[PDB]
């Protein structure tokens, strides 16, 4: 996020995996429903207490 | 299901307020709709005619 790359951090902020490697994952899907594409997304990028986030860092830094 | 189960002119979101729905997909609150929407021609071929409970197409 500080450096500017961008392609290799979407994929970070969005990834699933499937099969055993599933703890290894940050996005997922809880259910589907035709176009509807209900899903969990991980907040490890929160500013609410959470010093030094990665909003600050896109915002600020 | 069709063959020994409940009536087609079954609303899917039903109830009397509708901005409370399960989901943001609205299709028509019917299963012929439903299935008309999703390009099941099969599904609607079947529902139109069936000799257990046939759909009105005029259904509101």
């Amino acid at each position: 996020a500080k450096e500017g790359k961008i392609e290799i951090f979407r994929h970070i902020l969005q990834r699933e995996f499937s099969g055993p490697y599933q703890p290894l994952s940050r996005k997922f899907t809880e259910w589907c429903y035709g176009p509807v594409r209900v899903s969990l997304y991980d907040l490890s990028s929160v500013d609410s207490w959470e010093k030094n986030s990665v909003l600050e860092i896109i915002a600020f830094h | 299901l069709v063959e020994n189960g409940a009536d087609v002119h079954l609303r899917a979101c039903g109830r009397f307020f509708q901005k409370h729905q399960g989901t943001c997909f609205y299709f028509g609150e019917l299963p012929l709709s439903l299935a008309a929407c999703t390009k099941q021609w099969d599904v609607v071929t079947y529902l139109l005619e069936n000799p257990h409970q046939p759909a009105s197409l005029e259904a509101t």
